[PDB]
């Protein structure tokens, strides 16, 4: 299948037409998405098969063909870009200064951008183009608007 | 049975649409990986 670095849509035909369930990153031969997109299922790339390798329902992360490779972190200061890939719509950068999820276990970057559920797995970037985490696991606030965690994995 | 299609390069795009705010939220993460608002 296609192994070129970049961002990819995650599609299914198990519903009406071809439905975009999410997004992911291909880097160093490994496909990175959120767990709730695939539920740990195998993926097709044309005629190639992608088999799950690592995943964790609590982090809501999964990798295919190898271990999680993305280890860049939000610096806690600078603005970031969501490389949103919405269903039926072209890849679009959205620049934002992340807010903060304060948890008993520490602080996490968060982006206040509302996109459709099928946008889950779209990467968040820094100034140098490196992926600092993925969009699509967050909360709905007093208003009714969505805030996503900047969800990042560990590189072993 | 899920499949992938390439959607773009991963590049920072100088002068892209700047938007969204920066809220500080108290949250809890349960064992199912669901975030909730503590209050
Ligand atoms: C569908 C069930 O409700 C949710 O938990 C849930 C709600 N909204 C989103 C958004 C938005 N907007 C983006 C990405 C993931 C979600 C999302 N998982």
């Amino acid at each position: 299948g296609e192994t070129t670095d970049g961002v990819y849509r995650v599609m299914t035909r198990r519903l009406l037409g071809s439905t975009q369930v999410g997004v992911g990153v291909m880097q160093e031969g490994v496909f990175h998405t959120m767990w709730h997109v695939t539920k740990g299922a195998a993926l097709r790339s044309g005629e190639g098969r992608l088999d799950p390798y690592w995943g964790d329902v609590k982090q809501d992360l999964v990798s295919y063909c190898g271990p999680w490779k993305l280890d860049a972190a939000w610096d806690g200061l600078s603005e970031v870009q969501l490389l949103a890939v919405p269903p039926g719509e072209r890849a679009k950068n959205i620049q934002t200064l992340p807010g903060i999820f304060k948890t008993k276990d520490g602080d996490i970057g968060a982006v206040a951008l509302d996109y459709p559920a099928g946008t889950s797995g779209s990467p968040i970037l820094d100034k140098c183009g490196r992926v600092i985490g993925l969009y699509g696991n967050g909360v709905v606030i007093k208003n009714g608007s969505y805030v996503s965690a900047i969800t990042q994995g560990k590189r072993e | 049975d899920m499949y992938i299609e390439r959607a773009g390069d991963i590049t920072w795009e100088k002068d892209a649409e700047v938007t969204g705010n920066s809220p500080r939220l108290d949250v809890a993460l349960d064992e199912s990986g669901d975030f909730s608002l503590v209050e």
